[PDB]
This record gives structure tokens, C-alpha cells and sequence, in this order.
DNA sequence: GCAGACACTACGAGTACATA
DNA sequence: TTTTTATGTACTCGTAGTGTCTGC
């Protein structure tokens, strides 16, 4: 039911899904891909998301899985034009005495210094397309040539509809609990695993590598769900000192965060940008914006900080 | 084609069975087709208010500021970003942006300079001669065209034009019709 | 007129020297560099017959190079200047020899105060060790009663400390120590043979090349140290 | 005495590198999920970063492969170019080791923009070598790592501890500044000064340590280092007096003898006005003071800049 | 007086070519003529607010007095890969007559040229027993203070009143001179004098205006009236179109610091009192927030729009 | 003792230190460089300052002789990446013979397009730390990425304490009257000397450079005294203007006072503190500070002193 | 002490293994490749008279190459390497031991667990077939009572099953099964015949060829099988 | 034994980023 | 509904020129 790599001791790449079965996708998709090994050939597919681990490479493998082809796995930054040139025509050009569709699996193809490469690629597709098909799979969707998207199915990852969503955590939720019974992770509460899912959605391979993270000492009770539940980086004191106007506070704080200004500003301003006003938000980003702006500018970064800590502290309206 | 059959092939198998790498080429060249933008799609939920994520898209300050200043219920939001705002980042930029401009469908075509290239490529070379500023140089030009001189002037200076410095006046490859321009200039 | 294909072959090495040159009246060239580190000079064997500034050298011999080298060249009747060949005609815009850097006068160069010679091979040996070297200044001096040429990577050897090569050019005779530093950067010459003549009198001085073809004289480096 | 010693080194921060986990000082949550991988005897894709300097990533990434016994090649970032990785990285990924070792690849500092198509050709070698080989990232800037390579591996924030983890973490920071001092002849005459160069450059140990290299020049750590360390450039009473009288001229006056030092006159006076002035005029007194920090780089004249400041200050300040 | 017979231009044409030619103050062309003197030249930085006074004249008589083999450089053309190729090469080669070797940048305030001065700070002293660098400029706070650390900054101008009526008679007489020698006649040598009194002390100005007037022959009312570099934008002002103003912005977005001052000079003029004192604000507070802004074009299109809206012109 | 380069014609570049002891330093810092020459290793230096003149490339090269250092001097604006793939790593990696210590001055090294060459210094340093240390010298500070400042002894010049200046200001008088000495000026009144110091410091440089300007005849008389005091006169025409509120004399005064904003603006605070009622004081004060404050960001000088009397001869009331 | 071009050529090969070499006083030169892929051994006519690291060996090939080749190689003064020709002298910089990869110790390699020979022509046909084929692995097993070397194109056969090129060596007496997979791009070795011993111990292992000059050990793949 | 083949470098085109 | 600021710096790809060694 469940695929497993011994050869593999990463866990995400452990339990990679072998079939389109397996995969938890959009509903949608799923029966397009379903459709697609049904009907036992395979068009020119490109399967693109920015958002990573979605599945694109394990559903790419999934399809050439399923329809039994003759699959050469590739990696998209080395297929430069001499590879079209040379190992793509030499394979498109063998002959197969065996039935087996020839697919060429391109992974991750999105580099623009290959657009040359892509458009000799296009131009491959028109002589060498009752031979074999291509699966490109790509984060950039930029990045492949207008006449790549054109040719191919174009397959958007990671755009799921609200129900198709909860489906997808579900099937999350329960494909972690088989992967814990067969690694012999116990788990005492499940809402460790609903907050794995939920907070590393979509991107299925860092949900993975967080259950194998978080699951160090084999067992999933209370503590790791307060570990998971927890922000490392959270600026709460921050926020609770200007959402009271506490002076004394916001003074002794300053020159807490004063060390890593950048990212403190940025992360600070993250923070406001939800619990604020639209105005608020307004004031908020002119506000730092400023303080940022006079950076290398002001004399005592301490006390600069302490200058956006009234700043914000005065003028914010919280919801 | 002695074989006077054949339901014959398409100019891309041609090229690739016959491993001939300049019909590849040449063919491949075929598909050039080149200038793909999607920022007009920001620049509406800035002014429409809709719904936009850029945590997927490509941003860029630059263009959206551009966008935005064409319009003068917009430029308070940009003048800000402009001045304040370079240290912030793109999600910041775009956030400030949707909160401060003011809603309204105002897409329209961007304000641009039309220049008299030959009046371009005078300046430039009067400000390559007497080694000035560009200000300069047209205040040069419009004296030499109040004396007469200006004909004289572009004469000693026609050597001058090298085909380096017509890509510095324009891209334009009707550039070629300026060089003789200046290859007749008198 | 045409241009031997000689002749066109040291202009390629005169383009080197300065982007533009100007062409006088007589068998005789010349060239300088627009910051003045170089100057060149040439006896040629075409006669030239009509003054004309070149601004672009580089483009007017890649329309040299393309239609055939019994190309008659003058200049056009309505000023520009012409190159018809059997087959073609090209016209190129004369520039104004204001807008070219000539240098003016002939600099007669003065008797030397040092000889020495150079062979076509020694020059190549060492210009391939310099750039195996990274070396990019050189230094002519009086070592142990012989003249030597020792190479220096100024970059990672400010002080000219460490020599990373070391030529040697026969005996001096004389009686006076100097070290002439030059950059190998302003040497613009063509592989040959070379007579050198190093000049130097208080601050000002100058090393001649006379080769098989030209004469390349070049500035000297700032530190360079005589005794004459 | 558990302290690794390069004797290569001289620079003390190079000198005292930590060889193990345990010797390193880090959060309690990091040391745990550190000793965890080590324990595991395999080591997955790894990605330490924190914006500050000086936290222990490279640190770590070497004790890592240390404590597992990885074959690894430690490779600069800035090197690692495409060409790079197609090659030798390749090479060693694909080949096995010939002690039966995992090979690791240790890419210090790979957060550079012009990697990110080397750091593109990575995603697809990430995942066709992890079974033989696994590949530690060191980073500043998290975001100089494409978002597919974060995905491929655990990321660890070094510099985010809580605040027993502080506690806990200057105090083991000043018991191993102690020791090295010992081990390298700077006599200890007050530990203030110890204690005030640990929490003055936390989380920066290398700064720590450089720092304490810095003020030990006379080979004792006195009082007067500790005024050093903690900038105590004296008192502030002429003006402090001259505001609370409104006396403007006095004001005048006093600008241009702080305004050679200008950064430590405006703490100084910020935090001393603090204390002395009512609430209302707290929140007013940051508002003036920041603004007139704020804009010091700028102003062409410091002195009328201080003059500017000390007029407002003695115009809106309530002296309670 | 020094002329140049293959120039067309009269101020290329006619330019001092030693310190005494040029018309400056009496202080000034003693420190000039001293630091000639001195035999040789050190880095100097000639600043002139108000222009027209002669800073790169200044430099060029400097170069030509102490005999140097000078390299003039415009500091717009003074890219950092200039500097790199044949900069270097010239101030560590020594010259064939043992010359002092010199670079002139002129007006090296005028674009991007930061990375320049940052470039050239070191290179001032690696080569300081050789070369020495003359930067001109009109507003020395666009030198970097590394570079007025470097060099001997000599400020112009400010004559006294003997001063004054000094350099007027000496423009008057080198304009007659001009006019000699051009074939250009003079009907009134009141008008001489009213011109050079009209545009002092900027001397350029007057050459240019006597060689827009030269085609006629004679001088007679070249202070006119009517009969600008600005009028694109003063006409789009007082019309009010905003689009042609955004469409103008990035042409003068080039050199802000001259446009928006000669744009303060055009509009001082053409408008009501108390609007000029209302342009001087906003214009004022734009210049005084350039240095923060990142895109040039947005900041003068936005002054633009307040002008263009606050302006009541006459 | 005193050190001279007689390929040298500029006075400031003549005189160059050559030791540490030559140089006229703090004394805490002076004593940091003694005891790491002492110690006979330099560490990694960041030598910095915004002020100009104070020492930095002159105590780098110090270090580097006293130590007796294999140096490589190096224009940091041509430090660029390649530059240290290929010269740096050359010389870092070639041996010490001799067991003379490797050292890399980086002078001037605060461009931001070095940025990404600093990044790729951050491992160098690391690898070649056995052997090779390099010297940084920079006027802003904020040029030098945070892990280069990480990695090295930052030291902050020309911020020294009120007994340092002191100590500073007698050693630079001492010192100039040596190079008046050897250069054959003739001190008729130390005052003059003792001005110049006074005036100039803590740049060093302009110090002897003035020293050059003001010695044209080959003697400092007392009359020199009064022109080195900078006191550029008065400034009643622009009083008398604002009073008037005469707008043209204004503009033609801008371009005057032009010349050195900052002594203008310290001088009309000064002199206008006197002729305006006391009820414009804060106003006046507010508007020269703001027209200070933000001068470091006026493109235009001479429009921003047009921009501050406009200002003042609106808003001033006077007596 | 003088390099004759046998040494040059195996210090060129040696070149193609590690940028760097570290050669001290002797006739027995070394190197490994930085990623541990690698190592080679070898002992040579001319005698190494001082212990010196170069950092860039193909450059000081190619200025040896630069020179007369009966060029003298000695230890400078200053301590770096000098190349004395005839009327010139090459300083090459010697390397800070520190600062080049080189095996500490020679790797003495265990007791083999298979034993073949290779004949010099046999190994002139795999590369010259693997330039044809572009193959770029091989699989050393057995085949039916003899010792085969399968040549597979990873590129387009990922799994190593379709069998591109195949060579018969010797036979197999043993009762062991193995197959040691070699990427092609570690064969850094100069022509000539070699002693193949195998080595496979569980997880360990690596190749030996033995020539009558040089040893190279290489490192097999990670996916190679045996059962020793 | 010398055309041809193999490899190496130099340069144009395209992309990207920071800062003004 | 439209659509690109200057300068400096860094990287990758493709190809053409160029040098150098060698196979029937
Ligand atoms: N002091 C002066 N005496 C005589 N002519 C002058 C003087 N200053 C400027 N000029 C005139 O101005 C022209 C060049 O001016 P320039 O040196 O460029 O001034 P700026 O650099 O201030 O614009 C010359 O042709 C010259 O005739
Ligand atoms: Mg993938
Ligand atoms: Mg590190
Ligand atoms: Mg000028
Ligand atoms: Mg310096």
C-alpha cells in the first residue's frame, strides 16, 4: 500500500509514492492523471508549481510507473543543447522492440540560460513526437518558453480548492500515521500530526522531514505538540510591549533585537501587518520604512530601534 | 526530390534527420518569440483592490512604481515608497501599495518622450567633440544653429560617427538611415 | 593606390596602439597612444599621396580585409574616401584629422645612453613566461657585468622585491647602474627582432625598439632609477 | 581539559574551535536535535543559518561530520559554481567511500545571488545522491537558498535562544572564556569584565573572543578595561543641569564638547533624561532624541545638530 | 589674448590660456600664480558655486603655467573602468620630457561618479610622486570628504569692489578685443559694458550670448527682452499637462542637482511674489529629500505635479 | 626619527610614518598595536574611521613593517572576486620560507559592489588563517559586510578621549615643526602652528596639507595666524536681507555662502541667535536645524541655502 | 637535477589527479584527487633533491615546456624553484604544504579479493570505444567462468542493464559474485598493462592497477554488489 | 606525415542583483 | 487597458577562433 526505499535513510525520500494511486493530490488532478495511464499513452506534459514538494517529480515517475514506459530521467540543468542534440535524438531514435512508450523525464527544466536549449527542444518535439513524449517538470513556470507551455498539458501543483484541501490534510494525516506504525514512531496524540500537516502545507517533503525532526525521542505526545505548536523566532514580547504603550519594556527590549536589526524589522513588520488597522498598516510600513531607510545613517542603532519601539507604540491602531 | 512520392516531412524533421544543425538551428530560431509580462496583474489588485498573493509571482519595484506614477491619484503612495521604501521588502512594498492607493480602474498607456533621433545623435556628438555635459552640448547646438556654423561643425564631426555610437543613439536598426545621414552631411 | 597586405598587417598593429591614425603625404607612418605611454613609427613601402584622418582603423580594415588587396583607395570626389575592386565599390567617411590623436612630430630620439639588442625568440620565451607568471612589469638593469631583464608580478610584488624571471642580453661595458621599469602593458609591438636604445637624463627618459618593421618607443615607469 | 586547540592557529578564535557537539555552545532544542543526528549515525541534508555572525554553523557542520566520522569535503560556497558541482561533487556523491564512511559534502557560506542557478542544478543532485551522500549548508542570509533547497533539507536557526537558554549560554561562554584566558596568560583581575564582553557581543561568540583578545593587550583584565568594554565616558551633569534651568545659552555653549562623541552622548543622555523627567515627557524625549539621532549622519554641522537638540529638549521637557 | 582659429565656438575659441588672461580677483590669481610658482602642482580641487567664473579655464592656465602633460577629462566620461585602463597607465608611466603629469576632471559632481571618487582615493596616492588630479566643481559637497581630505580645496571668486570694477574693465576690454578680431562691430561701448554688467560674473554667459548675436555683425540690443533650456517644462507648467510633465521627468532626471536649480531661476521670474515664495518651499523640500529617493524620475515627476498645481503664473 | 620619501613632492605624502611609534595614535590603541607587534602575528584588522587622515593605510603599513610582513597592498575597489580566486589565493597559498607572515591590506575596501567579494572572504579568511591575515582600512563602516566585522579587531579612529586630543594635539605640533625643519619654513609664531592642529584635527593629512598651503612665502607670520583661524569673515548682508525680506539679494547671497555650508550654518545660528525677538528663537532653531539635518541628502547646496533664507525671512520676526 | 619526459609526462598525468602535488626529496612521487576519488603512485629515474609543494603543477609544466629541456631545477635562495636555462631563469613559488591535498602516508592497499591483469591493448580499445559509444561506467564481474569489464552509457541507461561494449581478461576460478561498478571519469591513469586486484570488504572497497611504473587506486561506486 | 580532430580560451548574448 | 531608470558586478551558455597533437 504504502511504497518504501530501503536504499533511501532520508524519510522523505524513504517513502517516495510509486503510483498515482498513492500520490495525495487535488481531486481533479488525480482523475486527469488517472485518465492519462488509463488510456495507456502519455502526452507532453509539463507539471509546474513554485511551491516545492508538491509531487511533480513522484507523479512524472508515477505516470511513466503506471503506463510501463521506457523512462529517461533526466536533470533539466544538464539538459543543455548538445543533450538535445545528442542523448535525446539517440533516444528518440532507438528503435524499442518491446512496446514500451518512450518518455523523457526532464526534472526541474526552469533555468533561463537554457531558453536556447528549450526552443531546439521545441523544435524536437516536432519531429521525434510520434517516437516519444516529454514530462517537463519545473517551480518557475516562467522560466520554460511560451511554445513549451503551449505544446504541452500544463499542470498547475499546489492550487487546491478549500475542500480539496481538507481531502489532501486528511489523507496527509493519515498517510504520517501509517508512516509512523512503520517506522515505529508511537504516537500518543494525533494533533501532532494534524499540526505537522497544517502548518507545513503544501510542500509534503518539509512535512515529512519535520515528522522525522520532531519524532527524535519515538514518541508523539503532549511535549512535541507543544514543540511543533511553538514559534522559535516569536517577537510576542515586542508585539504585548507596543500593544501597551510599555515604555519601560520597550526600552530593555531594544537592544535585545538591536543586534540583527534587518531581520528584526522585517520579521517585526510581518508581525504588525496582521494586527493592525489598514491606516495602521499604512502608518506601520511609512514608519519602518523611515527607521530602516536611516539605518547606517543614525549614530546609536540601540537607541534607533528604541525610536521605531515609540514610534509604532504611538501611532498603531490594534484590531 | 527524385522520389516523386512520399507524403513527405516537415521543415523540423528535415532538419533533424538529416542532422544538418544549421536547419536545427535556423528552426529552433523559429520559435524566438520573446517578451512574456504578467505584472499588470499586481498593478490591478493595487488598483482594483482584488485579491492578489505575490508570494508565488515576480515583483518588481521598479515597475509597479512606473505603473502607478502615471496617474496623479497615485504618486502620494509612490513619492513615499520612493523615498521611504527601497529598504522594504517586495511583500511590504505591495502591501503598502494596497493599502495606500486609492481604489479606481485607471489602466492607460504609459507618458513617453518621442525624440528626434538625428537631434539626439547632434547632441551626443557635440558633447563627445568638446568633451561637456549634455545641457551643454545643446547649448552649443543651438548656437551653432543661430551662426551658420552648425553645417561646418557637422561636417568635421561626420568622421566621428562610428557604428558603436549609433547603438548609443537608438536600437532602432533603421539606424542605418541616419548613417547616411551623416554620411552626407555636408 | 593599394595597401600591401604588409602594410595592412602593421596598421592592424598600429590599431593596437591608437583606435585612429592619420596618414600623411610620403612612405612613412605614425601613431600614438591618446594618454601618450607609446608612440610607433614605420618606413612603408605604398606610397602614400593624399592626407586622410581615419577615425574607425579597426572597421576601415575589416573593409580592407573583405574586397581583395588590389583594392585601389583614394579619396572620393565629394570628400569622403573610395575603395573600388573589379567587383565592388565602398565609400568610408573622411574624418576631420582634428577629431584623430596624431602625434605631430616625429620625436627624434636621442643618442643613447644604453644599447643593447633582442632576439625574436628571447621576446617570445618571454612573453610567454609572463603570462604563465601573471608577470606584468619588467625591469632592465646591470647584473654581474651583463644586462638583464628580470619579470616582476607588480600586483602581488608591489616593491618589485621577488624576481619571478630573469633574462639575460649580454655584456654592458659601460660605467654607470641604472634599472629601467617599464609596463608590460604599453608594449604593443609585433614578434621580431628589436634594437633597444635606453635614453635617460635626470627625470625624463625613453626606451626605443627598432624592429624588422617599426620603431616602438615607450615611456618608462615612474621609479625607474639611472645614474647618467 | 575539553577544549580543542588548533596549534596551526594563533587567531584565538581559530585557535579555540570546538571539535564536538558537546563542546559547542548552543540552545538546548539545537544541541538536542544535534545530538539526535548523531546519534541516528546517518546525516540528512542540513541547513544552519542565522543573520548573526559567529553562532557556530561552520562550527557545527564540522562536528558533525566529525562525531559521525563522514567523509566530508569542505567546500567554499563562493567556489561551488555549477561547473564545480557537475564535477568533482559529482563524482564524490556517486563514488563510494573506501572505508565504508557516509560522504558528506559541507557547502560554508552557499547564500550568494549569483549561485542560485548553481544552487537550481543542486535541487535534482539533492535527491539522486541521498542514499550514498548528503550535503550541510552554511548560510547568513536564509534567503540566498532557494526555496526547493530549504525543502530539501532540515533548517536549523543558530542565535534564537529562550531566555534560560541565554542564561544558560553566557554563563557557559564566560566558564570558557576563563579557561582560555588561563590556558593563554591574560590574568582575570575582575570577572565584570568577562561577564560585560559576553553579554555586550552575544550571540557573536567569534566577536566575544576577538574582543577579549582586543582588550587583554596589557595582559590583565582590570577595571579600566571594564570601563572600556561598557564605553564609560564619564557624566553628564552640565547638561542635564543646563536643561533642567532652560538655560539656552549654557545649552549653546556646551554642543561642541560632546559632539566629538556623539553616539555614546546621545545614549548617555537618553538614558539618563529617563529617569528625571515626567511620563508624558518620556515618550516626547524619544521622539526629539531619536530624530536627532536618527539624522546625524546627515546634519553637516554635529555642533549646531547638538544644539538643535539640547534647545529642544530644554523647551518640551517637564523636569518633575 | 589667446585664440584658437580652428574652434567655431567663441568660449572654445577664445579661452585664457595662462593665469594672467584669466579675468579673476586679485587674491585668487596670486594664490594661482604661487602655486605655479611653487614648480609643482599638488591635488587640487577648484570649487566655483557661481558659475561662468573659469574653474575649468582655471585648471587648464594651472596645467599650461607649470608645464604638465595634462589629460582632460570630463568627470561625466570618468567611469570606473577609465580610471582602471588609461588613467592608470598614464599616472604611473613617466612622460618622455620629465613633465609633471596632471589629470583635469571636470565638474566630477555631476552624475554617478561615487564609485569613482571611491576608486580614485587610493589612486591618489599610489601615484601622487607622479600625478596629480584637478577635480572641478560647482558644488563641493558632491566630492566625497576623502577626496577633500586628499586635495587643497581653493573656492573662487567673492571680488571685493575694486575687484569688481577691476574684472569688468578687463571683460570689457577682452570683449572689444573679441570683437576685433571676429569682425563684429560695436555701435555702443555702453552696451559692452551694460552686458558684462548684466551677466557678471558669469563670463561664459556673456561669450555665449555674444556668439548667439554674432551673425548679424553688430551689437546692439543683445539684452532683449525676449529671445530657454527649461521651456518644455515651463510651458507643460503653466498649461498644466500632467502627462507631458510625467513624460519630461526622465529627461532632466539625468542631472537633478542643475535642473532643479535653473528650474527655481526660470520660475523666479515668470510668476507672483507670494508664488515664488511658494515654489522656493516645494522646490526646496524636493532637493532636500533627493538624497533618500531611489528612482530620480519619480521624485521631479511628483514635484512636477505640486508646481504645476501651485503656481499662479503672470 | 622622522621619516621621509623623497620621490615624494607632496608634503602629506612625503612624511609618512613607517612605525607605530611614529604614528600620533590614542593611547589605547597605540598600545593594542604595540603589544600585537610585539606578540610578532597580526591578526585580521579593520581599520576605520569617517573622518579621513587619521591613520588608517599609514598604520596598516606599520604593522606590516614593524612586524616585518610578507605584504601585498592592494586598492580595494579592484579587490573584486576574481581578484581573490586568482592574486589573493596565490599569494595566501604560496609559502613562507622565511618565516615572515603573509599579510593582505585591503585599503579602501567600503564599495558596495564588493559586497559579494566580501562574501567570498568570509571562508577565505578561514582557510588561509594559519598564514595570511588581512588588513581592512574603510571610512564607512556599514561598506564592510557583518561577518568580515566578525572576523576581525574592528578599531575605530579619530574618536579619541579629551587627554588623548590633548596628548594627539602636542605631538602633531611637535611633528610639524620637525617637518618645517626639514622643509625649510620658518615658524615665526607657534601660535600659527598650534592653529592649524587646533583647526584640523583630527585630520592629520589636511593638517599638512594647510601646513603646505599657508607656507607660500616660506614663513608663518602672525599675519598667517588670522587666515588659518577660518573665520571667513562676517555675515551681515544676509542678516540685513532676511530683516528685509528681499528676496533677490537672497538668491545672490545663496551661491556665497555656498562655499562651506556647514561653517555658514554654525555662524547664522550663532550671529541670528541676537537679532531676532526671543518668541522666534524655537522657529529659528527648527529651521536651521531641520536645513542642517538635512543637507548629507540636498542634491542642489546653493538651492538649499536659497530653500533656508526663504525660510527665515518668511517666519522671522526681528528686533 | 634535470626532468627527463617520461618524468614530465607522469607528472602531467599526475597533473589531470590533483592540481596541486606535493613531491619531496627522493624518486617516489604521489598524489590523490581532492574529492577522494583517485590516488596514484609512482617511482621515476630523475631523483628529487628537495622536499617542495607546488600549487599549480600544469603551469609549471608548461614553463618547463617554455624552456630548453635540459633546464636545471634547483632550490632557489630564496627558497622557491628555479629553472635555469640557458640565457634565462624561471622563479616558480613553492606552495605552503598546507595548502595542497596530498596523502599523508602511502596508502598501502589490503589483500585483494579478486585478481585480473588488463593488457595495454585491451585498455587502449575500452577508451577508444568509450570516446565512440560514450559510455561512462563499467561494471568489473563475472561472466561464466571468466572475468568481465560491461560498458554502460548512464546517461540515457540509468539502471546498467543494456550492456554497451563487453571485454573477456581472465577467467574466474573463485566462488565469489561481484560486480564493481567504476565511473569512467576516475580513470585518471597513462597507457600501459596493469594488475587488476579487487578489494570488497561489506560496505569498503576499491581497485588497484599495478603497472610497472605507477599504482592508481580508484574508488567504485556506491551501488556496486558483491558477497565477500 | 599532415589533414583532422580534440581541447581550450575569448567573446557576445541573456539574466540577475544592489544602489542610487 | 497598458510594459523598463544607470552603473557596477557576477554568472552561465553557446560558439567561433586557435593551438597542438596525432592515425591510416
Ligand atoms: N576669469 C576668466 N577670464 C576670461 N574668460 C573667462 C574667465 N572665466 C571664464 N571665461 C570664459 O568662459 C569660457 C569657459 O568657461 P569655463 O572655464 O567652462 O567656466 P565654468 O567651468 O565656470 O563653466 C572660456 O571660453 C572663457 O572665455
Ligand atoms: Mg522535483
Ligand atoms: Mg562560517
Ligand atoms: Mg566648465
Ligand atoms: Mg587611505
Amino acid at each position: 500500500m504504502i511504497t518504501v526505499n530501503e536504499k533511501e535513510h532520508i524519510l522523505e525520500q524513504k517513502y517516495r509514492p510509486s503510483t498515482i494511486d498513492e500520490c495525495i493530490l487535488p481531486a481533479f488532478d488525480k482523475e486527469t492523471f488517472k485518465s492519462i495511464t488509463s488510456k495507456g499513452k502519455i502526452p507532453h506534459i509539463i507539471l509546474h508549481s513554485p511551491s516545492p514538494g508538491t509531487g511533480k517529480t513522484t507523479v512524472a515517475k508515477a505516470l511513466c510507473h503506471d503506463v510501463n514506459a521506457d523512462m529517461m530521467f533526466v536533470n533539466g540543468s544538464d539538459c543543455k543543447i548538445d543533450f538535445v542534440r545528442g542523448p535525446l535524438t539517440n533516444f528518440a531514435s532507438a528503435a524499442s522492440f518491446d512496446g514500451r512508450q518512450k518518455v523523457i523525464v526532464i526534472d526541474e527544466f526552469d533555468r533561463s540560460g537554457l531558453a536556447e536549449s528549450q526552443r531546439h527542444l521545441r523544435s524536437f518535439m516536432e519531429a521525434y513526437s510520434s517516437n516519444c513524449s516529454i514530462i517537463i517538470t519545473a517551480n518557475n513556470i516562467d522560466g520554460i518558453i511560451k511554445p513549451l507551455q503551449s505544446r504541452c498539458r500544463v499542470i498547475t501543483f499546489g492550487q487546491p480548492t478549500d475542500e480539496d484541501k481538507i481531502e489532501m490534510m486528511k489523507q496527509m494525516i493519515r498517510r504520517l500515521t501509517e508512516i509512523c506504525k512503520h517506522e515505529g514512531i508511537a504516537i500518543a496524540d494525533m494533533k501532532v500530526v494534524a499540526a505537522l500537516v497544517k502548518k507545513n502545507f503544501p510542500d509534503f517533503r518539509k512535512t515529512i522531514g519535520e515528522l522525522d525532526s520532531y519524532s527524535s525521542k519515538g514518541v508523539l505526545d503532549a511535549g512535541i505538540l507543544s514543540l511543533v505548536t511553538n514559534d522559535r523566532g516569536a517577537i510576542d514580547d515586542v508585539l504585548e510591549s507596543l500593544k501597551n504603550k510599555d515604555v519601560k519594556q520597550l526600552r530593555a527590549l531594544a537592544p535585545k533585537y538591536a543586534a540583527d536589526y534587518s531581520w528584526f524589522v522585517g520579521k517585526l513588520a510581518e508581525e504588525i501587518y496582521s494586527r493592525v488597522t489598514p491606516q495602521s498598516i499604512i502608518r506601520m510600513y511609512e514608519i519602518v520604512g523611515e527607521n530602516n531607510q536611516y539605518h547606517g545613517i543614525a549614530a546609536n542603532t540601540e537607541l534607533h530601534l528604541a525610536y521605531l519601539f515609540i514610534q509604532l507604540a504611538c501611532e498603531m491602531q490594534w484590531k | 526530390s527524385l522520389f516523386k512520392d512520399d507524403i513527405q516531412l516537415n521543415e523540423h524533421q528535415v532538419a533533424w534527420y538529416s542532422k544538418d544543425w544549421t536547419a536545427v538551428q535556423s528552426a529552433a530560431d523559429s520559435f524566438k518569440e520573446k517578451a512574456e509580462n504578467e505584472f499588470f496583474e499586481i498593478i490591478g489588485a493595487i488598483n482594483n483592490k482584488t485579491k492578489c498573493s505575490i508570494a508565488q509571482k515576480d515583483y518588481s519595484k521598479f515597475m509597479v512604481e512606473n505603473a502607478l506614477s502615471q496617474f496623479p491619484e497615485c504618486m502620494p503612495a509612490v513619492y513615499a515608497m520612493n523615498l521611504i521604501g527601497s529598504g522594504l521588502s517586495d511583500e511590504a512594498h505591495f502591501n503598502y501599495l494596497m493599502a495606500a492607493v486609492p481604489r479606481g480602474k485607471r489602466y492607460g498607456k504609459w507618458a513617453k518622450l518621442v525624440e528626434d533621433s538625428t537631434e539626439v545623435l547632434i547632441i551626443k556628438l557635440l558633447a563627445k567633440r568638446y568633451q561637456v555635459n549634455t545641457n551643454d552640448a545643446i547649448n552649443y547646438k543651438s548656437i551653432l544653429t543661430k551662426n551658420g556654423k552648425l553645417p561646418l561643425v557637422l561636417k568635421e564631426l561626420k568622421g566621428l560617427v562610428t557604428d558603436d555610437f549609433l547603438k548609443e543613439v537608438t536600437k532602432n536598426v533603421k539606424e542605418q538611415k541616419q548613417l547616411k545621414k551623416l554620411a552626407l552631411e555636408w | 593606390m593599394k595597401l600591401s597586405k604588409d602594410t595592412t598587417a602593421l596598421l592592424k598593429n598600429f590599431a593596437t596602439i591608437n583606435s585612429g591614425i592619420m596618414l600623411k603625404s610620403g612612405q612613412f607612418i605614425m601613431t600614438r597612444a591618446v594618454n601618450g605611454t607609446t608612440y610607433a613609427e614605420a618606413n612603408i613601402s605604398d606610397v602614400i599621396d593624399f592626407d586622410v584622418a581615419i577615425y574607425d582603423l579597426n572597421g576601415f580594415l575589416g573593409i580592407l580585409s573583405l574586397v581583395n588587396d588590389d583594392a585601389e583607395i583614394s579619396q572620393s570626389e565629394d570628400g569622403n574616401i573610395k575603395i573600388a575592386d573589379a567587383r565592388s565599390t565602398i565609400f568610408w567617411p573622411a574624418a576631420d584629422p582634428s577629431t584623430v590623436v596624431a602625434p605631430n612630430k616625429p620625436i627624434p630620439f636621442p643618442v643613447a645612453s644604453a644599447v643593447t639588442e633582442i632576439k625574436a625568440e628571447d621576446l617570445q620565451q618571454l612573453l610567454r613566461v609572463s603570462r604563465g607568471l601573471q608577470i606584468d612589469t619588467i625591469a632592465i638593469t646591470v647584473k654581474e657585468g651583463k644586462i638583464v631583464i628580470n619579470g616582476f608580478n607588480k600586483v602581488e610584488d608591489s616593491a618589485l622585491t621577488r624576481v619571478k624571471y630573469s633574462l639575460t642580453l649580454g655584456d654592458y661595458d659601460g660605467e654607470n647602474t641604472f634599472n629601467f621599469i617599464i609596463n608590460m602593458a604599453n608594449m604593443k609591438m609585433q614578434p621580431g627582432n628589436y634594437k633597444l636604445l635606453l635614453w635617460a637624463k635626470g627625470k625624463q627618459g625613453a626606451a626605443k625598439f627598432e624592429g624588422e618593421h617599426a620603431n616602438y618607443v615607450v615611456a618608462l615607469e615612474a621609479d625607474s632609477t639611472h645614474d647618467f
